[PDB]
């Protein structure tokens, strides 16, 4: 009995019996704060506690997984640091924004341009999320981190016509770009669902900041950092902020981001997309 | 030969029999795998998660479908308004269908286990004011006023300094399992009513709104169990997928 | 309380409907006699929906190959089966060098015979599934027309499946071949949301614009049950 | 006698099934083996061998076949001119058909491991220069000048005391295996680009020939593992065979 | 990274194509109800192309014997098969003495059970199967007419195989037949380069002169992809 | 279970499943300088390194593999020695030779006419080639051994005709044959793949000369000398060589041949062809 | 029951195979051999004559 | 393997293989003078000795069979 199987690769074991010299072929079985990072910093005196993403830090990929003979780069100091985005302002109609990462920061400082020199890209994330207000506003922000976020189309809205969205919103770049339909997601699936993956909620009573730690998630240790984005960013107003007459009406929402454990491959020519 | 004897259910096919058929690619050695966030052996794990309830369902807001996740609450000129009611079992049609409970749960008959419903308070942050919310056994019907809801289990919350409140909905059945409730001769199987009421009033300072919306929150515990695979009535083909 | 049969390795396994193939004799599609079908899973429905649950999978996959006339009935009619692995010469015609079964893998069986079973292990490139592929498998610039290749992920093509009547004249039976899958020694990762709309292409989650169904039923009034 | 139980899958003939027929010579005795040399019991010792790559293909060369196996070389005006480009995969259609390491490869279609390719200068003795030899990760096209192709992987090489260089295409990939890469959708698995360009000049004494030829070999390394067995393009009938 | 999948075991070893036989009712060739086939499998190019990767070759076969009417249906017709070592008496007829199977090995199917499986061993004299002879097998000199024998290893025609329908009376139902060959136990030496030219006569490597195939793909410029 | 397999005369061991007591019935199962020899010598002081084919030294018939009952003669002095051939002048559009061992030495010396009155023939042999140039010559030649080297034919090139070559094609005897179609080299097979063979490359810049030790290869330990062809030798001009006007353009190629370790058996009357 | 697979090659016969079948005469006692001269167990022994 | 077979109740031993759970579904196998009575008497000098039936003289129902 050759150990050719899927399921010889974890740490679960399994009873089975198996007439062949293959183990696929054989049959199922019983079943048994401040956050200082490089030359930026932080400090959240509002924010909730930092929640991790599926209960993992980012780390360097290890000898096991890498199928990689090259020896990457690791620019500490010049990759890995807080990147502040431009802020979106609220109104009561608005619909919510999402980001596709890593799509921001590809035009930004040296973790762009080593991108673009780089064919293969690993590194985890570091989400932030800001938004002020008084005790005089109420209202509810949901910032959740789905990965794999595909973006689907109404097909014209009767559904006989196949259109696929364009680069632009496929790749907001770092403005970023806006919900059509919320409820869906534009990816047909409930909102009410979204905090199944890792999740936090803004609420202007309490806490007005958010904290997100994901690390790198792929069936591959090293990808193309242009083509393949990871996960998306939705910033979503579930319950809309009211205001009586005479406050202030500017609510902006900043969004900050930092990568971390960068490692780079396959230094190559100048590639822009 | 070794002398062998048929029985009936020959040359049949189970599509839940686990068998042992012929490798296509003899010693095949596939790709060796790597170490991925977020393995879920489980379909329980999901079932744990908080995720929004839909309270308020109405057939004005289907139109608005983003004003289902909320509903309203402010300022009473009476004593004990009904603000919302809504069925506790996860497996029937109504609010529980928003939730990821509701839908795992639809795959499977008998359920069992108690369940938990979690508020969040959305209102300014000098609002004030208290709730009364209640969980009536089975029997009861919409208590017509809080003197007759009370008389189940219930629990008291403030707005000022507390952003949630978990009613935990206790295991009350005679029966190990419970399958799902429908229409008609199947409301044997029906788990109680939620009931939210108006204990105080909505206090609200100069200057700040008067209207607040609360979300509603649902998952499972530690003790809650399913069984028995089916399907749902959530996909349905009327056309060929091209 | 046994949670033995909420886990996924019960509630992955069992067979499914994925293909549905026919060779009618009357017909401008596969009457030629046999027929070329690329290989996807996503164009049945109800099974689409479980996988979905999850982004990266992997597992094994079992194989019930049920073969029957429109009617229902059944002739003496001997069938040939073939897996195509990329890169492997595609049948022509029914006499055709490819089916000659060199190093391609075949199954033969006949249509009074139990259905046919095959064991197929994992054979994708990378660690597992990747049902959601965010991003462009080719390089450069994409406009309007090369949109086509989002949401498009080059692990997940792993051959083409083709059926044939032997013998060189033209059989006179239809048939109608109908696949299924079991997928057993599973492993799962990255849970999803499920999808409350109707589907409408394989390749992407489109949804119609015009009606977005509720995911819950609706009443009159919020007090009232 | 003992009961039985049948199970789908019964009467069929699996191509690739190992299984257990009876003899038709019971007990019969073969003819003693005797040692004959050149035992290969594994394909990947037949593809570490250096075999003729052809750099250059030409249509007009395909009246002239021997014209394939090499390329010429000679003295330039300017300054970086590109001698030869072609691909690093070995199972595309193109140079790397000739060479035996292509040629097995097309049996197989999950493709691993380095490779490398050798260049041998059959010049004149007394003919001396330089080349760099570059390898390009994917991603980029064809380098315009040789300022662009140096950003990656390249290698120094002189004609005079020295007859050959290996220039080793190191794996760099975002899988473990390598499909075959086809035209349009299945670019994504392309290796990369191998160029060669010109470092200083052809220089040459006067009484010996101004122009060279180049023949280039590649082959495997250790590390090159091959999958996943199928069938190729390279054999084809059109006609019974008489 | 294991190497079992390119060793010569698992690529050496499957089903393979090596014969086709027909018996048609009405014809010049087979109509007498019997057919009397040399035993050559290199009239098959596919497999052909695999063996000659090498020279010297020792392994044994197993076979499938696959029967059906050539429009594909089925009939319930009794098949005799027999094998006809080298001196052995070679049937005349249907009828025949040599069918008779008194110390000749021999298989019997019907059409409506599953394939025949036979296992044979390895039968030639030498110590492995010679592909390629350089020489001749007879003595003296050799004409223009008398060339025939070059490239004729003696040691390859270990035998012949026959077919017939058993009984008297004409069987009124064509039948085709199908040889396969699995190889097992195999051992391998001298390998050859791989020919890239098209396949003419069985007995002979010979090439069409007038167009040379080369082995690659032709370009505009060499300079570019 | 007897012992009748086809893998029993190996050293791997494989582990198999048998229902039956022939062991071939059975499946598949998991899978696991100066030389100076006899009166002549030579000295090559511009010559690569030796090339053992496939890395075995030519010697005697074990008794194991033997199944003459005869005592065969051996003699060391009179066979086996340097025999120097006919020197082939190399042209621009020489498409190269080929030789037929062992039927070059068949008309030569002792060795030619003991292999006449011996029925069976077992030796190894010695390969070298000798092409001279100067400093001023550019060109490349590629000396490789094929076993069992079949001469095909272009069938009058429409292929509908069957036609076999000559005895003087087959057997060019000590003169040697030119090829017609290199790229093929009339076996219908690509010379680019003909270096998985043992070969060895002359550069005239470098080395004017090649050696390569071949030992017996055959499915059988003696076999006629006369009929039977081992292997052949080819020379291909693979880089034609250039010079400029002015230069000798006479440049030869000399193959010169040893037999090791010969064997003969069967002593019998005069046999030429 | 045990579950079973059939492989092709059933339904046929092999007149060589060398198998097992049912006896027509249960503990059927045959009658007690006695000692013949020229016993030949091997072809080889007429050959060598 | 219960015991309800009808071989079962003598002495005689026999080996047999079965596939179910009842014996008798299982397959056959190895197969392995003055005589003074009472109130009245008889003398018999020119009789021939007494013949006994089967072997066996008569005696009284054991409790054992009685039922
Ligand atoms: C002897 C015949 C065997 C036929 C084998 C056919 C292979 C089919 C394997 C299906 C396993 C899943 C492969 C991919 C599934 C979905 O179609 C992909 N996600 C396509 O996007
Ligand atoms: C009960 C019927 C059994 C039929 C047995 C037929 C024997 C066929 C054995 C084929 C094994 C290879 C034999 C030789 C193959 C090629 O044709 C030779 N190289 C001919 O040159």
């Amino acid at each position: 009995e050759n150990s050719n199987s899927a399921s010889e690769g974890s740490t679960i074991n399994y009873t089975t019996i198996n007439y062949y010299k293959d183990a696929y072929a054989a049959s199922a079985g019983r079943q048994d704060a401040q956050l200082t990072i490089g030359n930026s910093t932080i400090t959240t005196q509002e924010a909730a506690n930092i929640v991790i993403a599926y209960g993992e830090w980012p780390e360097y990929c290890p000898d096991t997984d890498a199928t990689a003979v090259d020896k990457p780069t690791r620019p500490d100091v010049s990759v890995n640091r807080f990147f502040t985005l431009d802020t979106k302002s609220w109104a009561k109609d608005s619909k919510g924004w999402y980001w596709k990462f890593p799509d921001v920061l590809t035009e930004v400082g040296v973790f762009g341009q080593n991108a673009q020199f780089h064919y293969l890209y690993r590194s985890g994330f570091c989400v932030h999320v800001q938004c002020n207000a008084s005790k005089f506003h109420q209202g509810a922000l949901l910032v959740a981190v789905l990965p794999e976020y595909v973006l689907g189309t109404i097909a014209g809205g009767t559904g006989n016509e196949n259109s696929h969205p364009p680069y632009a919103t496929t790749q907001p770049g770092q403005v970023g770009a806006v919900l059509t339909h919320p409820y869906v997601l534009d990816a047909g699936i409930p909102l009410s669902q979204l905090t199944v993956c890792p999740h936090q909620w803004i609420n202007l009573r309490t806490n007005n900041c958010a904290t997100i730690i994901v690390p790198y998630m792929n069936t591959v240790p090293f990808d193309s950092a242009l083509n393949h984005c990871n996960f998306g960013l939705l910033v979503i107003p579930v319950v809309p902020l009211d205001f009586n007459a005479g406050a202030t009406s500017e609510i902006p929402i900043t969004v900050t981001i930092a990568p971390m454990c960068a490692e780079f491959a396959g230094l190559r020519q100048a590639v822009k997309q | 030969g070794i002398p062998t004897e048929l029985k009936p259910g020959t040359n049949q096919f189970l599509t839940t029999d686990d068998g042992v058929s012929a490798p296509i690619l003899p010693g095949f050695h596939p790709t060796p795998p790597i170490h991925i966030p977020g393995e879920v052996r489980n379909l329980l794990e999901i079932c744990r998660v908080e995720t929004i309830l839909e309270v308020n369902n109405l057939k004005t807001n289907e139109t608005t479908p983003m004003q289902r996740l909320c509903f309203p609450v402010s300022v009473q000129s009476k004593t004990g308004e009904l603000c919302a009611a809504f069925r506790a079992d996860p497996g029937r049609d109504g609010p529980w269908q928003s939730t990821i409970l509701g839908q795992l749960c639809r795959y499977y008959t008998q359920w069992s286990g108690s369940l938990e419903v979690t508020f969040m308070f959305a209102g300014s942050f000098m609002a004030t004011g208290k709730m009364l919310i209640a969980y009536t056994p089975p029997g009861g019907s919409v208590p017509a006023d809080r003197i007759t809801a009370m008389l189940g289990t219930h629990v008291i919350w403030d707005f000022g300094l507390q952003s949630s409140v978990t009613l935990v909905v206790p295991w009350i059945s005679n029966t190990h399992y419970r399958a799902h409730a429908r229409a008609g001769y199947f409301d044997y199987y029906t788990t109680g009513i939620i009931t939210i009421w108006y204990q105080t009033n909505y206090v609200v300072p100069i200057g700040a709104p008067t209207t607040a919306y609360i979300v509603a929150l649902a998952a499972a515990q530690d003790n809650f169990t399913m069984k028995l695979c089916k399907d749902t009535e959530d996909i349905e083909q009327t056309a060929n997928i091209q | 309380h046994s949670t033995q049969e909420t886990a996924i390795g019960n509630f992955f396994s069992r067979a499914g409907l994925v293909s549905i193939i026919t060779m009618p004799t009357m017909g401008t599609q596969n009457t030629d006699g046999y027929a070329n079908w690329d290989i996807d899973l996503m164009g049945y429905a109800q099974l689409r929906r479980k996988c979905e649950l999850f982004t990266y999978m992997r597992f094994d996959a079992e194989f019930t190959f049920v073969v029957a006339k429109p009617n229902g009935e059944l002739v003496p009619q001997l069938l040939q089966y073939m897996y195509v692995p990329p890169g492997a010469p595609k049948p022509t015609s029914r006499d055709s060098f490819a089916w000659q079964t060199a190093t391609n893998p075949s199954v033969f069986v006949k249509m009074t015979d139990p259905p046919a079973q095959v064991s197929v292990p994992f054979m994708s490139p990378a660690s597992a599934y990747q049902w959601f592929y965010d991003g462009y498998p080719t390089f450069g610039e994409h406009l309007q027309a090369n949109d086509l290749d989002y949401g498009q992920c080059p692990n997940n093509m792993m051959g083409t499946f083709s059926i044939r009547t032997v013998g060189t004249k033209k059989s006179p039976h239809s048939i109608t071949l109908r696949v299924y899958m079991r997928i057993k020694h599973v492993r799962a990762w990255i849970p999803r949301p499920l999808r409350n709309q109707p589907y409408l292409f394989k390749t992407n989650p489109n949804y119609k614009g015009n009606d977005i169904k509720c995911t819950s039923t609706s009443r009159d009034k919020i007090t009232t049950l």
